[PDB]
């Protein structure tokens, strides 16, 4: 339920919200993930 | 829903071109909580035990115990939706507008929505940036005119109830009176039980370059950061200490601990901007578009943020 | 005061005369292509709502306040009290509905003056009035604060007397 | 529809809520034919015969017989639409305003668009039930402020050319002067060869209230009840109570071929297609109905107004 | 202009401005002569 797998595809504007909500949250992850102080 | 909604799609596609805002390195991975809301209050509840008595001792036969007793304390933060507005050019007449280099109106100002939206969205992750590390929000250099924002609603250098140190006028290029200052601030500073956690200090870039400075007659081998850093270890427990430039601050040194059980962030999961879906068409090629975003969430425990502010005037 | 105003032991007891209630909806007619502002109000000097307001420019935001005829913006139409924010219709677009009246024996199509407190008064107190306000109702009071429904198109070209 | 108009499936699925009118119980099933129009004017043709002269006899040969003549009328009638419009909270907003227990901002009296639309409903048929019976449109208790209506658009206590009688404000309180105009018009009522029909007379509270008075061990309204069984071959009689009323009491026959209502099948409440919508969580939605519809034979409504000063 | 707080009915909102710079870069030729012995 993300924006960054492209098999998913979402059917309204409220998943695409929540999609966009999900990416960020995956991005933040991500940038923790590959930080290196 | 792509298959009907141009801007929708645009933004997806584009959404990715986006920088990660800058205040995810002034917390630690767990200090950062999502909530569900958009504009209201929301109460958290902490609680704590004591004991009542000495431990009584087993033996024999023993009918009376010495207690636990316990206790609350509830924190209410509050949450703000805000929006912004922008023009753009109507998805059927970008063709007319296409040139051999770009696309859209140079003599009039007018640009695709994809690009439209994701200069406005580094706007307003820059504005949010700002909101978070200084607690007011305004357009200004001077930091006038600033919006008027709810209560329980602040930021790291504005955060009540902390420890705060002026360095004088006369004293805004003596690097020994700034660190009698930090080192009364550090002092002064109260951890409690989790004292053993790594410190983060957040300087302008005028007192970063003070901070390379050789130590003072001047020593070798040893600089006013490396002074600064022995210093807070003197308080952390020998822990880690990161030290951060940020242009945003003007002559403020902000010492804080990286733990989620003193300081945490619980922003609201629309704090980021995102698309409306009203979109404003007409008979004409321009269009409005609009984008919201959510404030507020910073939750901190008294006097655990030390704040030194060097005085010009 | 407040709009909203609480728990009750019992429930308060036809169709008609239910629209006198302080926190009613202040369009009694409303349109499409209507613009609404938002604005500051001070939460400790005056309370704006269903009341002719004024723009002050202060040092840190453009602030509402209860104003006369002479230097009135608008209209103050809906309060939002958890943001403190004040929704106001310009002076030059068309209003009919309830706003707040310091007289509450007025009746039907009399002229009227709104004053330095935003409160509608009958025009003929003295001061010349600058905009067109007529009486739509007889004002009625709310057990205790008076209102009445008004018409208010536009400024007066010369005032009167 | 429904995977695309959220207000039409949430229409839909609440529309059943919605209580009857109250109206339906001043009419017999058969009184009320629906029409299809929305907003103009139908004429309504009225067909009948007569003979000419007396039967001719059948008896050898002959060829002049006696002529059936026919005749037509023709009425019309007048329909118009009205219009409401109410603000309500978005559907992709109601989850941010969904506590418990109930969804809406109590503050802001902000609704979910199905409450909404149920709550505008019914105040809407309660209106158009007020109109049905007064024939006369207002939101204020003293009735002024009325909206002008078109011609031929007429209820039960406005229908002119029907049977009107006034009791004088110093005979207010005697119901043996009530009666006694309740009597005259009894009498000035013409029904024809349909007399044999149920009978419906509405009363306000007052009335009603004086009506349970002895008679001057029997009871005014029994007295009524059994004057009116008297004229209309002993059928049933109705009697009701509606606060619409004031100093106003109607009898007229439930028999459709004197008294018919053809309303609009528009007339309750429908939704409009335009929902107005913008960036905030707010939107306005509308509501259609349509009124008028009422034809009645002349001289076959009796309407007692009862003056206070 | 400062965001715009959305609660309740509004539709006068703060916009963001946009804007086009063109930037140009100028190239010019200039020209020495020198005189030589041909093929002191």
């Amino acid at each position: 339920a993300s924006l960054l797998d492209s098999n998913f595809v979402p059917i309204n504007f409220t998943e695409f919200v929540q999609a966009i909500s999900n990416t960020y949250k995956q991005r933040r992850i991500q940038f923790y993930e590959n930080l290196k102080r | 829903l792509f298959d009907e909604n141009y801007y929708a799609k645009a933004v997806a596609n584009i959404i990715g071109e986006v920088k990660d805002p800058i205040m995810y390195k002034w917390f630690s991975p767990d200090q950062i909580e999502d909530v569900d809301l958009q504009m209201g209050y929301q109460k958290t509840v902490k609680w704590d035990a004591f004991l009542n008595a000495n431990p009584t001792t087993i033996a024999n036969e023993v009918n009376t115990i010495s207690t636990i007793g316990f206790s609350s304390e509830v924190v209410r933060l509050n949450y703000l939706k805000l929006q912004y507005k922008f023009r753009h050019l109507k998805q059927t007449s970008e063709k007319f507008y296409t040139s051999d280099s770009y696309i859209g109106d140079i003599n009039n100002n007018l640009l695709p929505f994809a690009q439209a939206y994701k200069l406005a969205s580094s706007e307003i992750i820059k504005l949010i940036n700002h909101f978070v590390l200084t607690g007011t929000v305004s357009i200004q250099k001077d930091g006038k005119n600033q919006k008027r924002l709810l209560p329980n609603m602040y930021g790291l250098l504005n955060m009540p109830e902390q420890i705060k140190e002026e360095v004088a006028s006369g004293d805004k290029d003596k690097m020994d009176k700034i660190f009698e200052k930090i080192e009364a601030g550090l002092s002064k500073l109260e951890l409690g039980d989790e004292f053993s956690t790594p410190m983060m200090v957040i300087v302008d870039p005028a007192t970063s370059l003070k901070l390379v400075k050789p130590y003072a007659a001047a020593s070798s081998c040893e600089k006013w950061e490396d002074v600064l850093i022995q210093t807070i270890k003197a308080i952390n427990n020998r822990e880690d200490v990161y030290i951060e430039t940020s242009n945003l601050l003007k002559h403020k040194i902000l010492i804080y601990p990286l733990n989620s059980e003193l300081i945490k962030f619980k922003p609201s999961k629309y704090m980021l901007p995102t698309p409306n879906e009203q979109v404003d068409k007409d008979s004409t090629d321009v269009a409005h578009s609009y984008i919201d975003f959510v404030l507020g969430g910073l939750l901190a425990t008294r006097k655990t943020i030390l704040q030194v502010n060097i005085k010009q005037s | 005061y407040s709009k909203s105003m609480i728990e009750n032991k019992v429930f308060s007891s036809c169709f008609k005369s239910k629209n006198e209630r302080v926190d009613a909806y202040s369009f009694a007619c409303s349109s499409y292509t209507d613009k609404i502002e938002e604005y500051l109000y001070d939460p400790a000097n005056s309370f704006p709502y269903k009341r002719g307001v004024k723009l002050v420019p202060k040092e840190n935001s453009i602030y509402v306040e209860v104003g006369a005829d002479t230097d009135m913006y608008g209209i103050c139409v809906d309060v939002c009290e958890f943001s403190c924010t004040a929704y106001v219709l310009p002076i030059t677009n068309n209003f009919e509905g309830y706003l707040v009246t310091r007289n509450p024996s007025i009746k039907i199509g009399e002229i009227l003056d709104i004053n330095n407190n935003g409160v509608i008064i009958k025009a003929g107190g003295g001061p010349p009035t600058a905009i067109n306000i007529y009486a739509l109702s007889d004002s009625f009071t709310i057990n205790s604060i008076n209102l009445i429904k008004v018409a208010i198109f536009g400024n007066r070209g010369l005032e009167k007397t």
